């Protein structure tokens, strides 16, 4: 006790785990149909059906919370493990342009270790596109014991934070004043979360990767560089490195700070050695970002009078104190909204999933091009297995964001609470928001897409002055031109004097290449970018038009009145009036888990093909640069054939054709990723009746030989036909893509 | 000819159309004990007036969900709902409840207008009624 | 317009009229089943479809049904 | 060698005319008749 | 005939099972079935009989002609694929490309999707035209047609009629637009939907398979 | 509470608050209401053919345009202008061969929806056919002439740029 917030009951019982549907009060009916059975694990994490009282449900949370960190935890742990047992890092620290990274070695079963291919030095392996060494590398790793010892204290972390979880739930468990506390949690998730981690991380940087990656870049070998307790120990080895070093820490506190410009750098490019960024230059980002986020966290009231109150602030942003072209928010503003966002932990949950997986992209965005970790940009496996894998997670996070800001209109939106604010005037004129929605999908499907046709048109009529390309009708995109030399000229010896380099090379500025390879060089933006974002900008449309649609009409529509009344997740309302199939909001993000897998696939094959024609390639003695695929996305990603031809049939040779090699398990999941595609379109187009009445014949069949069963054989419900296809739709198509990417990095480089 | 002060609402784009007034319109009048916030049926939160208020809306089932939140959301109940269907002449023709009472309960004078003494397996099978017109339901015998 | 029809195994629940969204139903005094009701449908006019009544049915098969007939402005659910 | 349409063939002249009406010049008309055949009223 | 023979046989023969399997079902239970015992008063083509009884979905003996045609359409398109290699690699002269690698899937993608795709895809490239240009645009545009078909396949209706009342709203509410619908915009049927989208399907299966049908045959042996 | 108490930038259509539209700036402010209400559609009192004329005029005129620029004949002048001026001519002629037919297949005894006579749309001025008909005849004849007139000054562009630079007072 030091608060006086806890006092939880829910005894840890054990009989309480042999009666399934224990939360739901017609789940602990008795099965009697199958249906209970998929109903078991549709709604077993929806606390908030199970009880009425929003305390009950926050003590949930938060220890569904703690047990989560500590399933993460245990998966940190693992990766570590794997690192410091099974995998090559210490020949790839010695050679980390040679040596593959391979972090998983497969047991000698039937035909099985062929998957074990030759990784530089005789390591027998898989070659690992997680970028986990590039990581342990930048973090000052250098031997296998110091990724065990990660590891134990992974697992060690893991235990106590199921600790916490169950100490915070069956013993000790918090009121429901301490969870409404938003200005405290703001306070210390943006001070002592964020602040003091990323204080903790450059004072990481500074006294232990720093060194380690100074003395990795001058070229000593890894197990002849000191451990990081001595670069924290004698000043003498660390002044060698950095001659600030020998000043202490005097020149902070009398406010010298020039006297540090050796190890906080602000260059601003790449490292030539490595290809990542500049690691002085890292730790300096860090420490400005730790006195910006503490700095930060002292904005709102907690107990002591100075600060922000969030409920004034958002009461008072309302006409007539509005800038005056923004006062058509009305006099009452963002009046109900402190109380619908402390009171809702959907609406919570829905502003937080938009910011992750929009945080998730803008992470995928940036670590291609500002490469954070020494040679990262020259394996290109990795460069590519990251980007995607954090569009994939950013994709899926932004459709679970619009799925929780439906279940938050259906459940926990009043409309008596919000009268005439921002919520209630944006529901009372969504029928202008979706069809402008409308009108903009279709003015940038038309000039986009239906560009690309004419493209098509134009070059099997063999009239190539008519297409849209840099040598026909050109389609510049000035603008993004004109930022990219906005952003080479910034860096001059200007408006950035400070920096030496551009912020990346792909603005402008010259080339890096490590190993041969290229890490990077900037990224020319011609007719063929102007059209592939144009193809973005549409996608990103169409997906915000669905999942929009659901969640503004997920209360009542013009058709259904009684929408909320009908629930969130509902197969239709008959088929009267017309047929009202797949009104809810739910089949809304049903629709747009699709039109989200249409946009982020695009997304990556449009960086695939661009770096692999554009940026990744051969440097030469001389400079020349031979790129992978040759510099063939400006004249053949501008056509539909260009992209069937040239980018999936040519670049599916190394996934094809590698049945007997290593990389044969990536061609078995390529067809596999077809198999399951195709499966899921037996449950997308056909319904539900047909099932069940071929499930009769079965049964009659059954039942003759005496074989029947209590249970009774029901088909899959409608929404749950429609989730089982829309999972292995995207499931078999993404492991297809993956497989493709990856069998097609590990064959060529 | 209606009596009642519109609720006080902001507008909203879920509200009449031209078919409103070139087909048809729907009123349900309700009286409540107080000023109070309901939910619209086209969008959006409005307020009723303490006293009798009457709100135009385009269907039939967008009064009957209005009634329906008026008699389930609200403590004490308001049950005393009128709906009436507005004509493009001017013409209004009380239409709920029906009778006067409330299609859930029973009146005695309502009369039959949809049953057929059979018990639905025994329809007359469509080989007979084929070129006649009626179709399996609109008939009267029992096969 | 769609046509309701309510037949002999009815039983007089109530439950049809209780889940019509548009009344088009309405309970009539019957002395054909213990409860002295049964079901009637004459503003079937006013029938959308929707079929909640035959989803609110206890018996079996259901003693309502809704046949889908000509749409009209009504029964399409258009508020255009 | 082809700079333009050509034909090798009888009538030559005839699908340079037949191709518009059949096309483009006689459509727009059918499209109208047949949207006046279902639009007019009883 | 050998090994590679044998299997997309029995896979011929799976394909007409299923197919017959859809058929017979839907007709056998046409009259009626446990889950609609009056399906016969309902017509031949009707949407459904409602969400409630856990669904009715596809329930019309209709939908199984509907559910047939996409298992009619793979059966037919295994039949053709193995008559189109079999008489590939006899006419090319190595029979022995469909004898050892018609026995494995991936044979098949690769040996025949991927490898007799080379000249149709180039058809038209950034270099030229050849005469297979128009075989390679009907082979994009059956992709076309048959994506465009999940459209209809997947989303149901009442999306779009909530969309469509959305445009009624802006129609009315714009100036200048002196239009107005004689006929009321809808969505789409169910039934209507069903079938579109299978015509779509159908048209671009065929359209595709029609077009690299002659252009890998018409280029290898012109 | 707050629904309709406090006066607000946006309010209900005409007043009404059960009608399916707003007052916001871009429908209801003064400078929109007088640029609009002053196009040839709702310009008070014209007769049809008049409103359709200068619709015509100003269409055909801008219609040229896109063809001349982009079009299949747009390596050369002479064929520029004349594919612009044919386009001009067929989307004219399409476009009032569809207002015809809308005047043709509405207007049959009472209209349904907005052509009806209980109708109370402000934005459909043109209640009888005999303005429908009379505007798709201005339409067509404002916009073939406007078409003509943007092909000859593309036509004599070298006249005109020599008396628009004083070239002819040599
Ligand atoms: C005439 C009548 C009319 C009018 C007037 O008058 C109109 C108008 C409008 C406005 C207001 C708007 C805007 C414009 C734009 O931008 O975009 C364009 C488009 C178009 C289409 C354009 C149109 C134009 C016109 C058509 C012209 C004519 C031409 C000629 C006449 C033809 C020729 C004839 C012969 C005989 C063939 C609109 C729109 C929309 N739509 Mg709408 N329209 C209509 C018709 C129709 C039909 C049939 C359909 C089916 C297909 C639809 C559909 C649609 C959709 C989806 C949408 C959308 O998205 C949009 C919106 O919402 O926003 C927001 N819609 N629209
Ligand atoms: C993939 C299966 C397939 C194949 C290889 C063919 C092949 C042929 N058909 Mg076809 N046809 C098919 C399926 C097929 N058909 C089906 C399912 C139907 C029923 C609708 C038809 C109905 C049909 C008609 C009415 C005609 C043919 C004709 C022909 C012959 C000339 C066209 C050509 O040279 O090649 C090209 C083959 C393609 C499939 C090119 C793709 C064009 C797409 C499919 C257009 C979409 C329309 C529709 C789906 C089917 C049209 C097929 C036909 C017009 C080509 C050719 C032997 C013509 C003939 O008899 O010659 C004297 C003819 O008049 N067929
Ligand atoms: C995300 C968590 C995760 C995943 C996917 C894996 C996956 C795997 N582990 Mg691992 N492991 C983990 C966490 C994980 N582990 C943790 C937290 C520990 C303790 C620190 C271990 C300790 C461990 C050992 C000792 C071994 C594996 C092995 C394996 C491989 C085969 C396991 C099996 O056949 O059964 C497999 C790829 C085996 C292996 O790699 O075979 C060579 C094996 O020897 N794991
Ligand atoms: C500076 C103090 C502090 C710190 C470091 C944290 C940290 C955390 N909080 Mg907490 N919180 C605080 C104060 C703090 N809180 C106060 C005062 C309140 C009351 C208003 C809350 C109310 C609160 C709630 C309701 C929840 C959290 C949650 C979390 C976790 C977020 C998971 C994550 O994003 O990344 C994870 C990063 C992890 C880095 C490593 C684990 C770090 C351990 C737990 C502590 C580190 C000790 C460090 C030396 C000090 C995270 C570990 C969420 C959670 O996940 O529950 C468990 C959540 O449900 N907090
Ligand atoms: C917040 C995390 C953190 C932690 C735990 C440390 C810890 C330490 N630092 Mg320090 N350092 C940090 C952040 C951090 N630093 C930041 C953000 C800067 C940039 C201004 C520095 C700049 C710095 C200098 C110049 C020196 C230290 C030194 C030291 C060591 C003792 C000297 C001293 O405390 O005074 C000590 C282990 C001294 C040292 O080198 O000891 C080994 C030393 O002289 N640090
Ligand atoms: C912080 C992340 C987060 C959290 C806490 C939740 C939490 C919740 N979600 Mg949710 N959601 C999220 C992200 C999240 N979601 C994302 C990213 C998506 C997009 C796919 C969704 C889309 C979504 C829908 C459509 C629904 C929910 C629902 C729910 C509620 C019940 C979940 C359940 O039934 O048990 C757990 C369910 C499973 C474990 C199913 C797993 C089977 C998957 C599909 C296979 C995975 C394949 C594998 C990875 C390979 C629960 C409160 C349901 C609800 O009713 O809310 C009230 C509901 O209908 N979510
Ligand atoms: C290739 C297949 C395909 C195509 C062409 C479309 C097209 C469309 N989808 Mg769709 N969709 C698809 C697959 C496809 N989808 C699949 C597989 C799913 C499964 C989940 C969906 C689910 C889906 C949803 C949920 C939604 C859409 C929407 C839309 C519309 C977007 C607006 C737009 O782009 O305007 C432009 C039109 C096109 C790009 C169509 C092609 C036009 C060609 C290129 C030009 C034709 C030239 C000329 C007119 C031809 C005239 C010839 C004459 C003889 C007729 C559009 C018509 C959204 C919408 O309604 O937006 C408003 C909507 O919300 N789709
Ligand atoms: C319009 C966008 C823009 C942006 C994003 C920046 C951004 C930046 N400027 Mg800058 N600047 C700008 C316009 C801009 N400038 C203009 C129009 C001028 C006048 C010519 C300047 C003149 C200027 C000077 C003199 C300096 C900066 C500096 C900086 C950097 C330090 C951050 C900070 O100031 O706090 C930062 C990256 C500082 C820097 O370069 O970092 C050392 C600094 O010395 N700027
Ligand atoms: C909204 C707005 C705007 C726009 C505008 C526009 C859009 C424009 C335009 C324009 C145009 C588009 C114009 C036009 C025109 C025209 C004309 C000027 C015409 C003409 C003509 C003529 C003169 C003809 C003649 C003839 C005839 C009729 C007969 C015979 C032949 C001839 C040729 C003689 C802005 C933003 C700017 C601002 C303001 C407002
Ligand atoms: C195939 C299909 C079915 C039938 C699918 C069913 C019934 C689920 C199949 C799962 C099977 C039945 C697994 C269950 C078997 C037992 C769990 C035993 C498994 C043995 C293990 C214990 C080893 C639907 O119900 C359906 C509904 C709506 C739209 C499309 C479809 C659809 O496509
Ligand atoms: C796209 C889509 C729509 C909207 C599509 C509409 C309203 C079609 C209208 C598009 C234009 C007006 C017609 C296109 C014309 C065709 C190219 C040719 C048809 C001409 C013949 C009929 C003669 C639905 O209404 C729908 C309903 C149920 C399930 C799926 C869907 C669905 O996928
Ligand atoms: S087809 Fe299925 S989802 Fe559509 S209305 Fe009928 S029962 Fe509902
Ligand atoms: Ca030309
Ligand atoms: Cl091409």
């Amino acid at each position: 006790a030091s608060a006086a917030t806890e006092q939880s009951p829910i005894p840890t019982s054990f009989e309480r785990w042999a009666k399934p549907g224990h939360f739901d009060r017609t789940l602990a009916r008795g099965p009697k149909t199958t249906t209970w059975i998929w109903n078991l694990h549709a709604d077993a994490h929806d606390f908030d059906s199970h009880t009425n009282d929003l305390q009950d449900i926050s003590r949930k949370i938060f220890s569904a919370h703690f047990g989560h960190l500590a399933v993460v935890f245990v998966w940190l742990s693992g990766m570590y493990f794997h690192g410091a047992r099974f995998s090559n890092f210490s020949s790839w620290m010695a050679d980390p342009t040679h040596i593959r990274p391979s972090a998983q070695v497969v047991w000698p079963l039937v035909g099985q270790d062929i998957l074990n291919g030759d990784m530089g030095g005789g390591f027998r392996g898989i070659q690992i596109t997680s970028g986990l060494f590039q990581m342990w590398r930048g973090e000052g790793f250098t031997n296998e014991f110091q990724l065990y010892c990660t590891a134990i204290g992974a697992l060690v972390m893991a235990g106590l934070m199921i600790f916490a979880g169950w100490f915070h739930y069956h013993v000790r468990s918090p009121k429901l004043e301490w969870f409404q506390n938003v200005q405290s949690m703001l306070n210390h998730h943006l001070a002592g979360l964020l602040g003091l981690g990323s204080l903790g991380w450059a004072g990481h940087l500074i006294h232990v990767a720093l060194p380690t990656n100074k003395l990795l870049d001058a070229g000593v070998a890894p197990q002849d560089i000191p451990l990081p307790h001595e670069f924290v120990l004698d000043k003498a080895l660390m002044a060698e490195l950095y001659p600030s070093f020998a000043q202490g820490i005097r020149p902070f506190f009398t406010l010298n700070w020039a006297t540090y410009s050796d190890f906080l750098t602000f260059n601003g490019g790449l490292n030539p050695v490595t290809g990542g960024l500049w690691m002085t230059d890292i730790a300096h980002h860090h420490v400005a970002i730790a006195v910006l986020f503490i700095f930060a966290g002292h904005m709102y009231r907690t107990n002591w009078g100075i600060g922000h109150s969030i409920r004034t602030m958002l009461e008072d942003a309302r006409h007539p104190k509005m800038l005056p072209f923004l006062s058509f928010i009305g006099p009452v503003g963002h009046r109900g909204l402190f109380e619908v966002l402390t009171t809702s932990w959907h609406a919570q949950l829905s502003i937080n999933l938009a910011m992750m997986g929009s945080l998730s992209i803008i992470v995928a965005q940036h670590m291609y091009s500002m490469p954070p970790y020494p040679y990262l940009a020259t394996d290109y496996g990795t460069v590519t297995s990251l980007f995607t894998h954090h569009m994939w997670i950013g994709g899926f996070l932004i459709v679970g964001a619009a799925a929780h800001a439906g279940i938050f209109m259906v459940r926990d939106y009043d409309p008596a609470e919000n009268v005439n604010n921002v919520l209630d005037r944006v529901l009372r004129h969504r029928d202008a928001i979706i069809s402008h929605l409308v009108w903009v999908c279709q003015f940038l499907g038309f000039h986009s897409f239906a560009m690309y046709c004419h493209n098509d048109t134009m070059r099997a009529f063999g009239r190539p002055q008519d297409m849209f390309s840099d040598t026909g009708i050109q389609l510049q995109p000035i603008f993004a031109q004109w930022v990219q030399h906005i952003q080479t000229m910034a860096v001059g010896s200007t408006t950035a004097p400070g920096v030496a380099s551009p912020a990346s090379y792909a603005f402008g500025g010259g080339l890096v290449a490590v190993g041969g390879k290229v890490a990077m060089m900037p990224i020319s933006l011609g007719t063929a970018d102007f059209l592939i974002h144009h193809i973005h900008a549409f996608t990103i449309h169409v997906t915000v038009l669905v999942l929009l649609k659901g969640v503004l009409f997920a209360r009542n529509s013009r058709l259904i009145p009684d929408k909320s009344e009908l629930g969130f997740r509902f197969p239709c309302d008959g088929p009267g009036r017309g047929g009202t199939c797949q009104v809810s909001a739910w089949d809304h993000v049903f629709l747009g888990l699709f039109w989200m897998y249409n946009s982020i696939a695009m997304v990556i094959f449009h960086f695939f093909w661009k770096m692999q024609s554009d940026v990744w390639g051969a440097v030469d003695a001389n400079g020349t640069v031979s790129h992978i695929t040759g510099g063939n996305f400006a004249q053949s990603s501008i056509t539909i054939n260009g992209w069937l031809r040239d980018f999936l049939w040519a670049q599916a040779t190394q996934v094809i054709s590698s049945y007997g090699s290593a990389l044969s398990a990536y061609g078995l999941m390529f067809l596999a990723g077809h198999f399951v595609f195709a499966f899921s379109l037996m449950f997308l187009f056909s319904g539900r009746g047909y099932w069940q009445e071929l499930i009769e014949s079965i049964v009659w069949a059954h039942n003759k030989l005496r074989i029947t069963t209590a249970i009774q054989p029901r088909a899959l419900s409608i929404t749950q036909g429609r989730a089982v296809g829309a999972a292995h739709y995207l499931l078999g198509s993404i492991v297809t893509t993956w497989a493709f990417f990856l069998a097609r990095m590990a064959a060529i480089g | 000819a209606l009596t009642g002060s519109m609720p006080k609402f902001g507008g909203s784009t879920g509200g009449l159309l031209t078919a409103a007034f070139v087909e048809e319109r729907y009123a349900i009048t309700w009286t409540s004990s107080k000023e109070q916030v309901f939910e619209m049926p086209t969008g959006g939160a409005a307020t009723m007036n303490e006293g009798e208020n009457l709100l135009e809306l385009a269907r039939k089932e967008q009064c009957l969900a209005l009634g329906a939140q008026l008699r389930t959301k609200f403590k004490p109940k308001i049950t005393d709902y009128k709906i009436y269907r507005i004509f493009p002449n001017g013409e209004t023709t009380f239409i709920h409840p029906a009778d006067g009472v409330f299609p859930e309960k029973v009146n005695e004078g309502r009369g039959y207008s949809g049953k057929k003494d059979r018990r639905i397996g025994e329809n007359p099978n469509p080989a007979t009624i084929k070129f006649s017109g009626q179709n399996t339901f609109e008939t009267d015998m029992k096969s | 317009s769609h046509s309701v029809k309510i037949y002999d195994t009815c039983i007089g629940c109530t439950q049809c009229v209780r889940a019509c969204p548009t009344d088009v139903l309405e309970m009539v005094p019957w002395d054909g089943c213990r409860a002295g009701q049964i079901a009637a449908s004459p503003r079937t006019e006013d029938c959308v479809g929707c079929k909640r009544c035959e989803t609110a049915c206890p018996t079996d098969f259901l003693s309502i049904r809704v046949y889908l007939g000509a749409e009209t402005s009504r029964s399409m659910g258009l508020a255009y | 060698d082809a700079t333009q349409l050509e034909g090798a063939y009888a009538a030559a002249w005839l699908p340079w005319i037949m191709i518009p009406m059949i096309t483009y010049i006689l459509p727009f008309p059918i499209f109208a008749i047949a949207f006046l055949w279902i639009e007019r009223e009883g | 005939i050998g090994p590679g023979d044998f299997l997309v046989h029995h896979a011929i023969a799976l394909g007409l099972h299923v197919t017959t399997l859809i058929l017979v079902k839907g007709a056998l239970d046409a009259r009626g079935s446990k889950l609609m015992p009056d399906k016969k008063d309902f017509g031949y083509a009707f949407p459904c009989d409602g969400p409630g009884r856990g669904g009715t979905c596809d329930i019309s003996a209709w939908d199984s002609v509907y559910l047939a045609t996409f298992w009619m359409l793979n059966t037919l398109g295994w039949v053709t694929f193995y008559w189109h290699w079999k008489h590939l690699a006899i006419w090319s002269g190595n029979v022995a490309q469909f004898n050892e690698g018609s026995t494995y899937l991936m044979g098949w993608f690769r040996d025949y999707l991927w490898l007799n795709s080379a000249q149709l895809i180039n058809g038209y490239n950034p270099y030229g035209t050849n005469n297979l240009a128009i075989w390679a645009w009907i082979f994009l545009f059956g992709h076309l047609v048959w994506a465009i078909s999940f459209m209809f396949l997947i989303t149901w209706r009442g999306y779009w009629q909530e969309l469509i009342e959305t445009l009624m709203w802006a129609h009315e509410n714009t100036p200048l637009s002196f239009g107005y619908p004689k006929d009321k915009p809808v969505a789409l049927s169910i039934v209507q939907a069903r079938l579109v989208g299978l015509v779509h399907f159908t048209v671009g299966y065929i359209a595709t398979y029609g077009a690299f049908l002659i252009a890998s045959t018409g280029s290898r042996f012109p | 509470s707050d629904a309709y108490i406090s006066d607000d930038p946006i309010q209900p259509y005409q007043g009404n608050p059960q009608l399916g539209n707003l007052a916001t700036p871009i429908n209801s402010s003064n400078l929109a209401k007088a640029f609009i209400n002053n196009l040839p559609a709702y310009r008070p009192g014209l007769t049809p053919f008049l409103r359709g004329l200068e619709i015509g005029m100003a269409h055909g005129y801008f219609l040229v345009g896109p063809e001349v620029v982009f079009g299949p004949l747009k390596e050369g002048s002479h064929g520029a202008n004349l594919s612009g001026l044919i386009t001009a001519i067929y989307i004219t002629v399409s476009a009032c061969l569809g207002i015809s037919i809308f005047a043709l297949a509405t207007f049959q005894g009472d209209p349904r929806g907005t052509y009806n006579s209980h109708s109370r749309d402000r934005l459909r001025p043109l209640r009888k056919k005999e303005d429908w008909y009379q505007l798709s005849g201005g339409i067509l004849m404002g916009s073939l002439g406007g078409a003509i007139f943007a092909y000859a000054l593309l036509e004599n562009f070298e006249l005109l740029d020599s008396i628009l630079r004083g070239a002819v007072n040599v």
